[PDB]
RNA sequence: AGGACCGAACCGACUAAUGUUGAAAAAUUAGCGGAUGACUUGUGGCUGGGGGUGAAAGGCCAAUCAAACCGGGAGAUAGCU
RNA sequence: AGCGUCGAGUCGGCCUGCGCGGAAGAU
RNA sequence: CACAGGUGGUCAGGUAGAGAAUACCAAGGCGCUUGAGAGAACUCGGGUGAAGGAACUAGGCAAAAUGGUGCCGUAACUUC
RNA sequence: AAUUCCUUGUCGGGUAAGUUCCGACCUGCACGAAUGGCGUAAUGAUGGCCAGGCUGUCUCCACCCGAGACUCAGUGAAAUU
RNA sequence: GAUGUCGGCUCAUCACAUCCUGGGGCUGAAGUAGGUCCCAAGGGUAUGGCUGUUCGCCAUUUAAAGUGGUACGCGAGCUGGGUUUAGAACGUCGUGAGACAGUUCGGUCCCUAUCUGCCGUGGGCGCUGGAGAACUGAGGGGGGCUGCUCCUAGUACGAGAGGACCGGAGUGGACGCAUCACUGGUGUUCGGGUUGUCAUGCCAAUGGCACUGCCCGGUAGCUAAAUGCGGAAGAGAUAAGUGCUGAAAGCAUCUAAGCACGAAACUUGCCCCGAGAUGAGUUCUCCCUGACCCUUUAAGGGUCCUGAAGGAACGUUGAAGACGACGACGUUGAUAGGCCGGGUGUGUAAGCGCAGCGAUGCGUUGAGCUAACCGGUACUAAUGAACCGUGAGGCUUAACC
């Protein structure tokens, strides 16, 4: 099965209406160190939540 | 009018002369009265009732506001039951199991069971082509959709692979086999939708 | 849960004897021809026993009048009047289904002397 | 439908899991702190603790069963010498999570997974 | 739980050893004759020498089936075969004048009395 | 002893499913036939296109065969599109 | 019609205008 | 094509086995150049199945089944 | 009948029921004697038919284990128009 | 410059010239059972033997086994038996190559769905301040089958033979919905037996591999063969049909005025969806009550301050699920895992002792182990925040205060 009619590229935008990607709401901060970091997960340096973890 | 319980489970109750009974068990807690709607105001009778428990911290204002104008605690929901003529209510009254003391049969609402994405096989008893004698790829598969240039579509309704279950059932005309008001228990013959835990509503039977 | 364990609890049997796969046992069950109410005997093997609070079931197996016939009684039914261990049976297994492929001497359970 | 069913299949058979898995413990149990996907570590779990619970009971049949279990003396020797008595006390939860963010090949959701007096 | 096809067993001496179900009576689509239903059989094999032959085409009642019967607690009954008991084709009471074998309580009617009395033991 | 028997290697290709923009321009998987012979296989040689070769199917002759391929006559001819 | 009755219309052809039945089909 | 194909010779360990079959191993060599999750329909490759047992179908197609060694025993027919 | 149109000929057998099968009959549309006739033990991935065993072939499907399908990251075609 | 052609399978959908079930007129309708015609399309409407068959014949069912249309419905859904490629043979025709509206054996069925359509499921914006809920019900869909037995009653009817209407009760077939208490299937995540082999030094004990090696059992879940429930009654308006009163037409006449009855069809009643019903509805509750500037001065645009109700996100997750979605829970906590106790399953672990030459048996011991189960339990992981959403909500007219 194949298009009969070459699709527009209005039509291909349309379809793309949902492609975008959503940014991370907002980063935590750890309470020690002051690192950013993704909620729940440790920070770059090894803390989480005030406590060196790793 | 009828009463909100929750599903406990399945059992039997024998009789003394050696009938075993499958009963569903409804715990069916004190319905409170959190509105009652008129002709004038709201342009049909009912009752709005909630039964149970909410986390209060799960109580949102608005809904702790409703609740507090009626005087009653939040319950886990809110449900309605039309009222017939001679049938009256006031807001914050309790309505027990006992309601249905003298009821011989009920009709009992859930939602079943969620099969997800079910094919015509499971969802509309479609019969499976051949296992063999050639079959090429098409054992559990549905067969024709249709006609040919006339009419030229696929008709609404089609039966097609799609969602089951996970959707409002009633069961009509079940005994209710006992009424323990002291445990708040509802047992009736025979089974009932939705899994174990999940909301039932039960009224008299409209049959 | 504990709703219906307190509902089966109240109507388990209290008096069920000891038995085990491989015992023979007697079941009296209560036959109703009509008005007239009386006991049936039923004597044979127990080939499987299914544990579970008030729904227990046991299967006995039996070689009546020239055929094999197992009955699955609800042990809580009042259908069942009386159980009793006529011999101690010695097997291996909780399910003996191997029986069923068995006739006469070769379907003999060794008795448990203890 | 998979209703009230336990146990992540993770792309695997049977043999390979239990495999898998057991190398896994055996690993955690060494280092104490290991990386891996996050769904496997939360299976970890699974196979680590009831380990540690069997090693709070020092016996000639429960360290039989740790070996069948782990098929490593040293690991069992661990187990019931030093993470048994350090956890004499304690009432399950021997592991945590720490989730640490995405694999660099593939995107792999990661996690460290730790006995927990590390 | 017999079905067009079936081989059974015959509870009776009406010299018939073997028939075969060839219909399940009673209605449109009727999928399963069980304890107590009226059949049609062939028989396919018999004694010489007997009420009945070789070939014959009549009705029969099952009154065994491995499948067996629930009864109203919940127990079951299951039999090692499935029997059934040759009847007149046209009256429909049994050719046999001697039942083998246990029957069930299921063929206590109006009907099947002469086997109930025949038969050696009623479970 | 044997164009003997059962059965691997080896040689085949009866059935089915898969695959059919394939893993593969003919295969894979499970089964299948022959397996000391009119067997099978390596290396080299010979037969050439109205010609070869063919336990014969118009089969095969470099993924091409009721007349190979390449170049030429050549822009054949085309009352047809 | 009642015609054992009372008090003016009554009968049924012909021709013609317009209607009625005869008249069931598949997305 | 870093392609489930094709390609002649030589070497020939252990336990079980008639065996160069087959299973598990040795020496030795590899995990096949996308991974991570999830656990819908449907497709592919498999396992099990109550009662029935060819009713399937053009056709038992496919599947299921049989399966070893020793001994006993073995019909019509036959070119013996 | 690998041959018979009429034809599912007719009779017998097998099945509850058999346009196929087997045994006959002869009315051979249109057999027939080395483009061989009629038989024939053995042999056959050969054609037809029947039975025992066996079974998800089917009544009528259910559940389960794996590979895809689905979601995320990387790479990134196709026919058609 | 291709519209795949017979039959089957799967899945259908419409017509009504109706096969069954429903209503009715006539009968050469006593009853029972028929015949014939009218109304009626709600639902229902065989399995096998033979054959490629459609059909047909046959066996045995059924209330019935309807007739047609849909590219003689349906091969980008399956099959490929028939038939019309190439091989081969028979009969037959032909000197022959070959041929046959003869026969016979063999013989490759591709496509990842763009659009329409259809089944499901989300995202966006709208609905006029924002938000959380409960609804109303325009509209749409589903469902609608029927046997047998008993009573009425051996009554009515009939010379007998036989044998009802009307009404009532019970129990089935087929179909549908739900469910897992029971009976069972499955149960490669539980327990055990056992063959070959390799390993853990060895013994003992274990583990790997051999289809889960082969097997025997089996928890939860899922599930049918399991077991609960359904089709309705009632109402409205009618069909054919039957009437009442009644003239036109002194009579008669169901019809012209007027009135009544009348069926599974129709509209309801039952079940489900449903306010994108843009005609965007209703009810209940909750939240926000700052300052200032400029300027084509108008439902104008900033600035600082403020950030609610609620939402989303993230996390632990679910009897919810392809993904989204939906539900539960986030320390003021049972949301998941673990842990504790129990249950369940398997069936008497290991070690040690005793008996036996030994295989093995016995004791300790219904032991040990035990998934998805039940009851509990903060041990582990569910974070303080941050983010989005604002700051009283247009004009006109009317009424009221
Ligand atoms: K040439
Ligand atoms: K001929
Ligand atoms: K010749
Ligand atoms: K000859
Ligand atoms: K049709
Ligand atoms: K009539
Ligand atoms: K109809
Ligand atoms: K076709
Ligand atoms: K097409
Ligand atoms: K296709
Ligand atoms: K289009
Ligand atoms: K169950
Ligand atoms: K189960
Ligand atoms: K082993
Ligand atoms: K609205
Ligand atoms: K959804
Ligand atoms: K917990
Ligand atoms: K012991
Ligand atoms: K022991
Ligand atoms: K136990
Ligand atoms: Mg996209
Ligand atoms: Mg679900
Ligand atoms: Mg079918
Ligand atoms: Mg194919
Ligand atoms: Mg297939
Ligand atoms: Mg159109
Ligand atoms: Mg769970
Ligand atoms: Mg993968
Ligand atoms: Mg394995
Ligand atoms: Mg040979
Ligand atoms: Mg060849
Ligand atoms: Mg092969
Ligand atoms: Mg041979
Ligand atoms: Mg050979
Ligand atoms: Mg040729
Ligand atoms: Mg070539
Ligand atoms: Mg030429
Ligand atoms: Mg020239
Ligand atoms: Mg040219
Ligand atoms: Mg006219
Ligand atoms: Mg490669
Ligand atoms: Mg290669
Ligand atoms: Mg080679
Ligand atoms: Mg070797
Ligand atoms: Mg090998
Ligand atoms: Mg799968
Ligand atoms: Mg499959
Ligand atoms: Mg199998
Ligand atoms: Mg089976
Ligand atoms: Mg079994
Ligand atoms: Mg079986
Ligand atoms: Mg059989
Ligand atoms: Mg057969
Ligand atoms: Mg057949
Ligand atoms: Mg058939
Ligand atoms: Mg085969
Ligand atoms: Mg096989
Ligand atoms: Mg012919
Ligand atoms: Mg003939
Ligand atoms: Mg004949
Ligand atoms: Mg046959
Ligand atoms: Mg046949
Ligand atoms: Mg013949
Ligand atoms: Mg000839
Ligand atoms: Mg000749
Ligand atoms: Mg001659
Ligand atoms: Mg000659
Ligand atoms: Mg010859
Ligand atoms: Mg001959
Ligand atoms: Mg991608
Ligand atoms: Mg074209
Ligand atoms: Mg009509
Ligand atoms: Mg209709
Ligand atoms: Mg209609
Ligand atoms: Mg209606
Ligand atoms: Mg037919
Ligand atoms: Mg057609
Ligand atoms: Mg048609
Ligand atoms: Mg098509
Ligand atoms: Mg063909
Ligand atoms: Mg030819
Ligand atoms: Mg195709
Ligand atoms: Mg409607
Ligand atoms: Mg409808
Ligand atoms: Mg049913
Ligand atoms: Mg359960
Ligand atoms: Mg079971
Ligand atoms: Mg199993
Ligand atoms: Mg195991
Ligand atoms: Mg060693
Ligand atoms: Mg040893
Ligand atoms: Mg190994
Ligand atoms: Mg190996
Ligand atoms: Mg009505
Ligand atoms: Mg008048
Ligand atoms: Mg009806
Ligand atoms: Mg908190
Ligand atoms: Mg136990
Ligand atoms: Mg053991
Ligand atoms: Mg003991
Ligand atoms: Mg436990
Ligand atoms: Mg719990």
């Amino acid at each position: 099965a194949v298009q009969q009619n070459k699709p527009t590229r209005s039509k291909r935008g349309m379809r793309r209406s949902h492609d975008a990607l959503t940014a991370v709401t907002s980063l935590s901060v750890d309470k020690t160190s002051g690192e950013k970091h993704l909620r729940h997960h440790i920070t770059a340096d090894g803390y989480y939540r005030g406590r060196k973890v790793i | 009018i009828g009463l909100v319980g929750k599903k406990v489970g399945m059992t039997r109750i024998f009789t003394e002369d050696g009938v075993s009974i499958p009963v569903t068990v409804i715990e069916v807690e004190a319905n409170r009265v959190t509105q009652v709607k008129d002709l004038a105001n709201d342009g049909y009778r009912a009752i709005q009732v909630t039964t149970g428990a909410k986390k209060a911290n799960r109580v949102t204002k608005p809904e702790a506001g409703h609740f507090a104008k009626a005087g009653v605690e939040a319950g886990r929901g809110l449900w309605e039951f039309r009222l017939a003529e001679g049938e009256e209510f006031t807001v914050g009254q309790s309505i027990s199991v006992e309601l249905f003391a003298d009821v011989k049969k009920v009709d009992v609402t859930g939602t079943s069971k969620g099969k997800g994405f079910a094919g015509t096989v499971k969802r509309w008893n479609f019969r499976t082509q051949d296992a063999t004698h050639g079959n090429s790829l098409s054992h559990r598969v549905p067969g024709s959709i249709g006609q040919n240039q006339t009419p030229g579509k696929v008709f609404k309704g089609k039966k097609m692979a799609g969602q089951m279950g996970n959707e409002r059932v009633t069961v009509q005309s079940l005994d209710v086999v006992r009424v323990d008001a002291e445990r708040n228990l509802l047992l009736v013959k025979g089974a009932v939708p939705g899994a174990t835990g999940s909301d039932l509503i039960v009224k008299p039977a409209v049959k | 849960s504990n709703i219906i364990k307190q509902l089966e609890q109240e109507q388990m049997k209290q008096d069920v004897p000891s038995f085990r796969p491989g015992d023979t046992v007697e079941v009296k069950v209560w036959v109703v021809e009509g008005s007239k109410k009386r006991l049936q005997a039923f004597e044979g093997v127990v080939i499987a026993i299914r544990n579970r609070g008030l729904h227990s079931a046991f299967t006995v197996r039996k070689i009546s009048n020239g055929e094999g016939v197992e009955r699955v009684f609800q042990t809580h039914s009042p259908v069942v009047d009386s159980i009793s261990v006529k011999r101690r049976g010695a097997v291996r297994k909780a399910k003996l289904y191997y029986l069923r492929e068995r006739t006469g001497k070769a379907a003999r359970i060794k008795e448990r002397l203890n | 439908m998979r209703h009230r069913k336990s146990g992540r299949q993770l792309n695997r058979n049977s043999s390979h899991r239990q495999a898998m898995f057991r190398n896994m413990a055996g690993s955690l149990v060494r280092h104490e702190i290991i990386k891996t996907t996050l769904p496997k570590a939360k299976e970890l779990r699974r196979v680590v603790e009831p380990l540690i619970t069997l090693a709070k009971t020092d016996s000639v049949a429960n360290r039989r069963l740790a070996f069948a279990r782990t098929r490593d003396n040293e690991i069992v020797a661990k187990l019931f010498n030093e993470l048994g008595p350090r956890f004499a006390s304690r009432a399950g939860g021997y592991t945590r999570i720490l989730k640490c963010g995405f694999r660099a090949g593939d995107n792999a959701p990661m996690a460290y997974i730790e006995l927990v007096d590390r | 739980m017999i079905q067009e096809q079936t081989m059974l067993n015959v509870a009776d001496n009406s010299g018939a050893r073997r028939v075969m179900c060839i219909k399940v009576l009673g209605g449109s689509h009727r999928r399963y004759a069980g304890v107590g239903d009226i059949i049609k059989i062939t028989i396919k094999e018999a004694i010489p020498r007997g009420k009945v032959k070789k070939g014959d085409v009549l009705k029969a009642v099952v009154v065994r089936t491995k499948k067996g019967v629930r009864r109203p607690d919940g127990s079951v009954i299951r039999f090692d075969g499935n029997a059934c008991v040759l009847l007149n084709n046209n009256s429909e009471q049994p050719i046999g004048t001697r039942i083998f074998g246990p029957v069930t309580r299921e063929l206590r009617s109006e009907k099947f009395m002469k086997i109930i009395s025949l038969a050696p033991e009623v479970l």
